[PDB]
């Protein structure tokens, strides 16, 4: 199809940033106790 | 619709005979004594209509008219290329060794 | 776009610089 | 006590996280005036009318280029070697059309990393130190004022220097080798050999150093922390690297002398390339590398090929494409 | 000066990385000479400081403390680790060649990175678009022309002095 | 291949008869054309005017013709135009300009032909490397 | 005054014409049996004005003022050529020899830089007729050639060109040389243009002229890969006259 | 002090023996780099004027003149690559030049045959060649035998200057570590940088 | 016409005759070329595919030919569904070669 | 200038990926 080409790094930026902010929280977490 | 000017003109007398109106003057080399003396003058009256038209350069010696005489079936004109004789280039056409 | 890619790398690691430099380990002398 | 005493005691001092001194006092100025101009030619320039002969050269980011195409492009030979500072053009226009950001850079850039240099004396003196650090830094010095201003005061034009890119760089090594056969010149050999010879030493005596750390932790951790800082004994046994690499080879090619060892590995590199900065700098007079093209002849007189013979139809490809539309007459003479 | 005509081996990114590992080798090398050699004890009273060191003493011979500094305030970092040191000066012309070494393995079969696709398609179409990309493709052209002749006799390459490449008067 | 004599036999005058040099001569002849020509000439072109070279084609159709000895070493004392209508002693170097062209006073007689038969080998030797430039080198 | 090289190297004066006083606004006689000829003519231009493309919608386009960005290298001088009369009195000139043109580079608002070959080559310039003396209100008009910019060897950055070069674009060896072909394949322009002097300063008794002058000719083409841009040159002049 | 001093004198006599034809004249030592490019362009204006050629109005192939052209500040000057060096001033050429650059008239009419001499032996005399002496640009075959003084001298100059800066500075260093005492290296007991605060 | 070898990112048109003798060629310098198509009337003739039986005889015809036949024998191309560039690629008998090297 | 559009994906995701392994791996050693 004739799509839009941004669509892809958009959907890629929209899924990892978020992903990998509440990942290193989480992994910091558990490397306290 | 779109051409080649030089490209053309090597398919015409041009490629293969000294173009009295066009031709760079070291070509005059290739032959016995017209250059450099009659090169000059070939060429500073150079426009011509017809190739024994350069008999009738003024002030030709009864030698220079013989041996242009000699040297006329070497010689063709074709109309001038302003691409050929623009920037002094009968004189000095970028080319040495 | 290209030209933005490069510059914001570029940015990047001058910020770098300024962290390494400033906000480095203290090396201390045990 | 008095005010310029407070800030002379403010400029050399020891406590400051950079130290600035004297020479930081010119320093700093001048590679802040190049960076900022560097950075936004890199990226904006508009096209630099290189070889003087109205044919501008795009370098710029914005203009087509990418990291490895773009430079900062030098100024025009119909400048050849004058100053021209912005207040000298009608325009910043006319300025940037003639390659001005180029001379301006280079300029405060030159000046700035001499100072540089004064600098790592200046503050080894503040500090107890042994002088000479400085000294092994003209060796890259040397080898930026060659290409940056003598080749051009040789050659009679800043735009024969190099240029600020990496194509650019290119451009100016392969034009370098038809017009005076570096290849073929000792002193380049003797800056090969520098380097060569620096990265294996480096790689040599990294490696021996390493082979002979002492175990200081487990398998699990990184050998590094076996290291701690400003600790008064070593953390190898030079005596087992001798024994190793006195092996290797044979007991005396092998060093037992840390001072020596050092010594040696500041000299090798530092040399070399004195000697391939000192071989730009005098093949700016055209005193060029060596010469054997039709050196080897039969009974007869034919020509017999060398290899050198290659090397020239190599040459001579970069000769008679280099600038093409910039020579008129038969010789390239500068 | 083949590699360059025919392959266009500077542009490669991985000789950039080699030539990065030999230079910097080269680098390391000089620098840490000359700061273990400007950073020495006093170890005797001779000036002359080579004969102040015996290959067995436990002690180091020059200041890591003050080295660092010095480099800390001049260059903004310093070393501080003498492992991590010497391991980086292994590790930096060592990882340089077999970066390069790959590289060739691409040439091997003429996959070279030769060209910016780009750039190619402005500037056929653009005759006033040039850089030093351009300027550095003609020179290849001509070590290719000029050389090929000789340096490949078994091709009995045969170039009428009309087909060869040259700018004007040269 | 080697030098012989067959090699060493170039045109004396243009009525046909010819000389035979020794390898003495060639090479005396090579060295003095180092000394007192090359600077301008050498190869085989000209530098000064790269329309006109040494090949002895070239020289066949000047005017005297100058394929020969006797023609090479009269333009060593009274050059002319390719044309032979211009005497160019003020420019070119000969015995009678050595007034101003120094590296000439001292050429005997025995040294012009000495060139002259050099010119004339060394084409037979390099063929089209000689006149040629830089294409065949 | 008789200035020197040396009093003037350096200070863009060898840029300019020779001016004549406030006062010399006199007249020049022509005696038509003589023959005459322009020992030395010289243009210096003051303003370059390009024509800027109006929209498709349009309504008209102006001559917009640009920046000089190639230095005090623009003028033209040590022109010559001969003055005759002619049979209805008037007065031409026919050029021969000088340095009759210069490159120049002009860039317009927003960065757009327009070469031009700024020429009289092969001028011819005539008064109206009648004229038996030159005035401070004698006019010329003439035509003269503007031939291609770049001229027949030139060569472009992937190496293709007129009378030397590739004759294809080799970087790209299975393109569709089809939409390709206007820079594939050079093309030489020559065009006319046309100029009106303005004699305002005379001096009878030097045989020296000084006005203004105002030409029209078009901009670079670059061997026929884009259209030219119409340009408007004005500027200053300077003329000795001597009986030939 | 001294070996900065002559440093700095044997750059001087570097650039003195390269550009200067005064007290350099180059009857004895050659032309000058400047000097045999600019002998080029005039040797090729009077030959191909000889030919005919209208050397002042000859566009070449850039629309750049072929022969002459202004430089930046208008004079006119030889053309081609040699524009920049239109500073060259030497007896052989002056004469040609009149207040805005060179003559046309002059150049037309005043060309002596000793300048066409002494442009022809300049321009084959040019301060290049390689280090075993073959004479020319590096694509040269053997034949000629020339290095031009000029180069001999100015590169052997430079080389001098440069290492005798290095010279400066080692013991220019020394000299003030030895009068502050630690030349010989750091005092173990009284290490400075420890009674320093840390940087952070 | 003379055929690319591998090493070469571009060739020049060279033509010869069934002993090797160069006879005709496309020149880069015009102004001394005696080889060029214009002035020894080559020709091309099409025997087989699309073309066959077809002639061309004028020489900016003859010359895109002449430049597709050092690339061996010449093809029709759908240049535009892929949008390609006309720069060659590697098989994958070359993208497996590197790999695996 | 026609360059290649997954150039940007390409660059964008050869930075982030590596760069947040060795932040995550950072943050989470000064936590302990
Ligand atoms: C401590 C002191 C610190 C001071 C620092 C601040 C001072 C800045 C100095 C800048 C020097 C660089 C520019 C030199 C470029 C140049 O055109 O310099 C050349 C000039 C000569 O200039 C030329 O001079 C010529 C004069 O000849 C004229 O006159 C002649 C007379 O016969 C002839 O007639 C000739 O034809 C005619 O042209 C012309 O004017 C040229 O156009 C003009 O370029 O030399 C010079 O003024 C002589 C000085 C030579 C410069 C020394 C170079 C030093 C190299 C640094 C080495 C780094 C070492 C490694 C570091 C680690
Ligand atoms: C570890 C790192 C390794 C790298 C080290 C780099 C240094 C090694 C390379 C240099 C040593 C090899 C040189 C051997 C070349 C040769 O045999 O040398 C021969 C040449 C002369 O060659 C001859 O030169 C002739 C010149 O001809 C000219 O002259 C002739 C008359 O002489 C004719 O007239 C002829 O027509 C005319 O053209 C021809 O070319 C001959 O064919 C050719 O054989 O020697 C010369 O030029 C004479 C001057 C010699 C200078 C070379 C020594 C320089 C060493 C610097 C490095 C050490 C410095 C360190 C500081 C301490
Ligand atoms: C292992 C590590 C690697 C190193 C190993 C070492 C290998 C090299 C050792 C070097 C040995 C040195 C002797 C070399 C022989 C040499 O030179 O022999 C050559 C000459 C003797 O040979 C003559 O050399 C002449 C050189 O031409 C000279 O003479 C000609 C004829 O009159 C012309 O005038 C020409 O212009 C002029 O240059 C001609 O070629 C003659 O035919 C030939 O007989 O000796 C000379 O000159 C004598 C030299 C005197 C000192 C000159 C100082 C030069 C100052 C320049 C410094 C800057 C250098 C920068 C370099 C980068
Ligand atoms: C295997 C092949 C090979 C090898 C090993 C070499 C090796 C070398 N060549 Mg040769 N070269 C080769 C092939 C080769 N070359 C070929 C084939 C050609 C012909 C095409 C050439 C043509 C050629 C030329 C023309 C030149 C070289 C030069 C050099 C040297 C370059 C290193 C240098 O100058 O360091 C010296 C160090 C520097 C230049 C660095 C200066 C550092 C400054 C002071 C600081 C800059 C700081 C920076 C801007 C900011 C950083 C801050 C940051 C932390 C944020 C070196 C000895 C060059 C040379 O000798 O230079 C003198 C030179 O000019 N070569
Ligand atoms: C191996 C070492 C070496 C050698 C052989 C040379 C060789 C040379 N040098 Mg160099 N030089 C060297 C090292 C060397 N140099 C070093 C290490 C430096 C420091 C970096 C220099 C710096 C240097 C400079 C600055 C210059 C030279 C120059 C020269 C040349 C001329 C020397 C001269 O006449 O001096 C001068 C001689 C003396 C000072 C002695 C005093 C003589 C008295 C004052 C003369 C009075 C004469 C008078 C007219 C007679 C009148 C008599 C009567 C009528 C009353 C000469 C070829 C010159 C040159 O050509 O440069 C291109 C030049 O200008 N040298
Ligand atoms: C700075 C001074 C200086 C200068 C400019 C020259 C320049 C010249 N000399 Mg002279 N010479 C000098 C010092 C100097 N020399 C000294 C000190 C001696 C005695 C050892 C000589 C002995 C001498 C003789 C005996 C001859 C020359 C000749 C020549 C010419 C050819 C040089 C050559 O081929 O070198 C070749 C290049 C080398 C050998 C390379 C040298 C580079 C060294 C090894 C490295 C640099 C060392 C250091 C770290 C810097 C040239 C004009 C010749 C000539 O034509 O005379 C008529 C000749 O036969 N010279
Ligand atoms: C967009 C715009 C504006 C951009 C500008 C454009 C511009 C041109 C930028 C382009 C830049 C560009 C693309 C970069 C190319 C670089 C490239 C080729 C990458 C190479 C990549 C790499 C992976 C190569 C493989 C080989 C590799 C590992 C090489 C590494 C080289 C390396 C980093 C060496 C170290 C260099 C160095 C300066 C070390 C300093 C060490 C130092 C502080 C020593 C001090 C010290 C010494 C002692 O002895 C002691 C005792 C102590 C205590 C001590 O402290
Ligand atoms: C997950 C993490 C993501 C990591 C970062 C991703 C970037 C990694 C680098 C991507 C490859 C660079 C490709 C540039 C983009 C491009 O256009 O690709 C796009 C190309 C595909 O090509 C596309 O194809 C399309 C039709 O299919 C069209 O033709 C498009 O024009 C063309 O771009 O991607 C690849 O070709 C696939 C990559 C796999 C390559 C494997 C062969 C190479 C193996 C060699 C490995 C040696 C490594 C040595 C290590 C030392
Ligand atoms: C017939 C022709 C004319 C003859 C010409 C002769 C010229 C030769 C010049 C001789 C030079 C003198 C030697 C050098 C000075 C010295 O020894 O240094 C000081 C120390 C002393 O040695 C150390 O000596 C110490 C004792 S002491 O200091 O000597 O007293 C000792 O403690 C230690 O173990 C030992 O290693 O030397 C070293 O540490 C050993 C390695 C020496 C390496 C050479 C030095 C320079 C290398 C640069 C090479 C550049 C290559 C370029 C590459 C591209
Ligand atoms: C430069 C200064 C030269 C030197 C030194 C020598 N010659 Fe020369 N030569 C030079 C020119 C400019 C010309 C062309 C003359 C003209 O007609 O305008 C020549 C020509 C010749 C010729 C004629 C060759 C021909 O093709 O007809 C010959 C035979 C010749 N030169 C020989 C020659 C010799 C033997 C020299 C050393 C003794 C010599 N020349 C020196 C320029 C220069
Ligand atoms: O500009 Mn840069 O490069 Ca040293 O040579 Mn001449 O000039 Mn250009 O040519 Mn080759
Ligand atoms: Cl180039
Ligand atoms: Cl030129
Ligand atoms: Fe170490």
């Amino acid at each position: 199809m004739e799509v839009n080409q941004l669509g892809l790094i958009a959907t890629a930026l929209f899924v990892l940033v978020p992903s990998v902010f509440l990942i290193i929280l989480y992994v910091q977490t558990e490397s306290q106790q | 619709e779109l051409v080649n000017v030089v490209d053309e003109k090597l398919g015409t007398a041009y490629g293969e005979k000294i173009d009295l109106n066009n031709t760079n003057i070291a070509a005059f080399i290739q032959y016995r004594g017209l250059y450099p003396t009659l090169a000059k003058l070939i060429v500073k009256n150079a426009p011509y209509e017809s190739v024994e038209d350069v008999l009738n350069i003024p002030g030709l010696t009864e030698r220079q008219k013989q041996i242009l005489r000699e040297n006329l079936e070497h010689f063709t004109v074709t109309e001038v290329e302003t691409a050929l004789v623009e920037g002094g280039d009968r004189y000095n056409n970028g080319l040495y060794k | 776009m290209e030209t933005i890619t490069y510059v914001f790398i570029f940015a990047c690691i001058i910020a770098l610089f300024f962290f390494a430099i400033f906000f480095r380990e203290p090396p201390r002398i045990t | 006590a008095n005010l310029w005493e407070r800030f002379c005691n403010w400029v050399t001092s020891t406590d400051n996280r950079l130290y600035v001194g004297w020479f930081g006092v010119i320093m700093i100025p001048t590679l802040l005036a190049a960076t900022i101009c560097f950075v936004i030619a890199f990226i904006a320039a508009p096209p630099v009318d290189i070889d003087g002969i109205r044919e501008p050269v795009s370098g710029s980011l914005l203009y087509g280029n990418n990291i490895i195409t773009g430079a900062v492009v030098p100024s025009s030979n119909a400048i050849g070697l004058h100053f021209y500072p912005i207040w000298e053009a009608a325009s910043l226009d006319e300025w940037l059309y003639n390659g001005g950001p180029y001379q301006l850079i280079i300029f405060h850039f030159l000046l700035g990393a001499s100072c540089y240099m004064g600098r790592q004396w200046e503050l080894s003196y503040r500090l107890g130190m042994r002088p000479w650090i400085c000294v092994a830094y003209s060796a890259p010095l040397a080898s930026a004022f060659a290409v940056f201003l003598i080749y051009p005061i040789g050659q009679g034009s800043f735009s024969d220097g190099m240029p600020l890119g990496i194509s650019g760089t290119f451009n100016f090594m392969i034009v370098f080798q038809a017009e005076h056969n570096i290849l073929m010149h000792p002193f380049h050999q003797l800056g090969v050999a520098g380097v060569f010879g620096g990265a294996l030493f480096c790689a040599m005596h990294g490696s021996l150093v390493t082979s002979s750390l002492i175990r200081e932790t487990t398998e699990t951790e990184s050998a590094n922390y076996g290291y701690k800082f400003g600790q008064e004994e070593e953390t190898y046994n030079i005596v087992a690297a001798h024994g190793y690499f006195g092996r290797l080879i044979f007991q005396y090619a092998s060093f037992n002398n840390s001072r020596s060892l050092h010594f040696f590995l500041a000299a090798w590199p530092v040399v070399g390339v004195w000697f391939t900065a000192l071989g730009i700098s005098t093949m700016a007079f055209n005193l060029n590398g060596f010469n054997f093209n039709h050196s080897v002849i039969d009974a007869k007189g034919n020509v017999i090929n060398t290899w050198a013979d290659i090397i020239n139809r190599a040459n001579l490809g970069m000769e008679v494409m280099h600038e093409r539309n910039a020579h008129n007459f038969p010789l390239d003479l500068a | 000066l083949f590699f360059q005509g025919f392959h266009n081996w500077t542009l490669n990114p991985f000789h950039m990385m080699g030539v990065a590992g030999v230079l910097g080798g080269a680098l390391l090398c000089a620098i840490h000479g000359a700061t273990v050699e400007n950073t020495l004890f006093q170890d005797g009273e001779g000036a002359s400081t080579f004969r102040a060191f015996n290959p067995t003493q436990a002690e180091e011979t020059y200041s890591m403390v003050t080295a660092n500094r010095f480099w800390s305030q001049i260059f903004g970092i310093a070393f501080s680790n003498k492992r991590w040191l010497h391991f980086f000066m292994l590790f930096v012309p060592v990882t340089g060649l077999w970066m390069s070494a790959i590289g060739v393995v691409g040439l091997a079969l003429n996959l070279r990175s030769y060209d910016f696709i780009s750039q190619e398609i402005r500037a056929a179409e653009d005759p006033e678009f040039e850089t030093f990309y351009t300027k550095n493709l003609l020179l290849n052209e001509g070590i290719r022309a000029w050389m090929a002749p000789q340096d490949q006799p078994h091709e009995n390459f045969v170039f009428p002095e009309e087909v060869l490449p040259r700018g004007n008067a040269l | 291949a080697e030098l012989t004599p067959e090699v060493l036999t170039v045109p004396l005058n243009s009525e046909g008869k010819t000389i035979t040099l020794t390898e003495k001569q060639y090479l005396e002849g090579k060295r003095l054309f180092q000394y007192a020509c090359a600077s301008c000439h050498v190869g085989g072109i000209t530098k000064t005017n790269p329309s006109l070279d040494l090949r002895t084609e070239t020289l066949a159709l000047a005017t005297p013709p100058r394929d020969n000895i006797e023609g090479l070493v009269d333009y060593m004392k009274n050059p002319t135009t390719y044309d032979g209508e211009q005497e160019i002693a003020e420019v070119h170097p000969s015995l009678r300009s050595a007034d101003i062209f120094p590296k000439m006073r001292n050429l005997t007689e025995k040294d012009l032909v000495a060139i002259a038969g050099h010119i004339l080998v060394e084409p037979k030797i390099l063929g089209d490397k000689w006149g040629g430039g830089k294409v065949y080198y | 005054q008789t200035l020197t090289y040396d009093d003037i190297v350096g200070t863009g004066l060898a840029n300019k014409c020779p001016t004549l006083d406030d006062t010399a606004r006199g007249a020049y006689p022509i005696d038509s049996s003589q023959t005459y000829r322009i020992a030395r003519l010289c243009l210096q231009p003051t303003t370059f004005l390009v024509k800027e493309e109006p929209k498709n919608k349009r309504q008209e386009a102006e001559f917009v003022p640009t920046k000089l960005v190639t230095r005090e290298t623009t003028s033209l001088d040590q022109i010559q050529g001969e003055l005759k009369v002619n049979s209805d009195g008037s007065l031409t000139f026919v050029e021969e020899d000088g340095i009759d043109f210069q490159p120049v580079t002009v860039q317009m608002a927003g960065g757009e830089r327009i070469p031009l070959l700024f020429t009289v080559k092969n001028l011819v310039a005539s008064t109206q007729p009648n004229v038996t003396s030159i005035t401070t209100s004698t006019d010329f008009k003439g035509e003269f050639n503007v031939p291609s910019y770049r001229t027949a060897n030139f060569l472009d950055p992937k190496g293709r060109g007129l009378a030397s070069g590739y004759d294809s674009a080799i970087a790209l060896p299975q393109a569709k040389e089809e939409e390709l072909a206007r820079a594939n394949v050079k093309r030489f322009s020559l065009t006319k243009g046309q100029i009106s002097l303005n004699v305002a300063k005379v001096d009878g008794r030097t045989g020296e002229i000084a006005g203004t002058f105002e030409s029209e000719q078009l901009s670079d083409d670059d061997m026929g890969a884009h259209e030219p841009h119409e340009v408007k040159i004005q500027g200053v002049f300077y003329a000795s006259i001597e009986p030939a | 002090y001294s070996l900065g001093a002559l440093s700095m004198m044997g750059f001087i006599a570097t650039c003195f023996v390269w550009f200067n034809n005064t007290v350099y004249p180059s009857e004895f030592y050659g032309p000058t780099g400047p000097e045999a490019s600019q002998a080029q362009a005039m040797t090729f204006l009077i030959r191909d004027q000889k030919l005919g050629a209208n050397v002042g109005s000859a566009q070449g192939p850039t629309g750049l003149g072929k022969y002459l052209m202004r430089s930046p500040t208008g004079e006119i000057i030889f053309g081609g690559e040699t524009m920049r060096f239109w500073d060259f001033r030497g007896p052989w050429l002056e004469p040609l030049r009149g207040p805005n650059g060179l003559d046309l008239n002059k150049i037309k009419n005043d060309i002596q045959p000793w300048q066409e001499r002494r442009a022809a032996e300049y321009m084959t005399h040019a301060p290049l060649g390689s280090l075993n002496s073959v004479g020319g640009v590096a694509t040269e075959i053997n034949s000629v035998n020339f290095v031009s003084p000029r180069s001999w001298l100015a590169t052997s100059h430079f080389v001098l200057a440069f290492f005798f800066l290095v010279g400066h500075l080692w013991h220019a260093g020394r000299a003030r570590a030895a009068a502050a005492g630690f030349e010989k290296g750091i005092d173990r007991e009284s290490e400075p940088v420890l009674s320093m605060p840390s940087l952070d | 016409v003379r055929r690319m070898p591998a090493f070469f990112e571009s060739f020049p048109v060279i033509l010869t005759d069934k002993n090797g003798v160069v006879k005709a060629d496309i020149p880069f310098r015009r102004a001394e070329s005696k080889y060029s198509f214009e002035q020894q009337g080559v020709t091309v003739s099409f025997y087989g595919g699309e073309l066959n039986g077809q002639t061309f005889t004028d020489p900016p015809t003859v010359k895109s030919y002449a430049r597709k036949a050092i690339f061996g024998e010449i093809f029709e191309f759908d240049t535009e569904t892929l949008n390609s560039d006309g720069i060659f690629r590697t098989s994958p008998r070359g993208w497996f070669t590197f790999a695996h090297a």
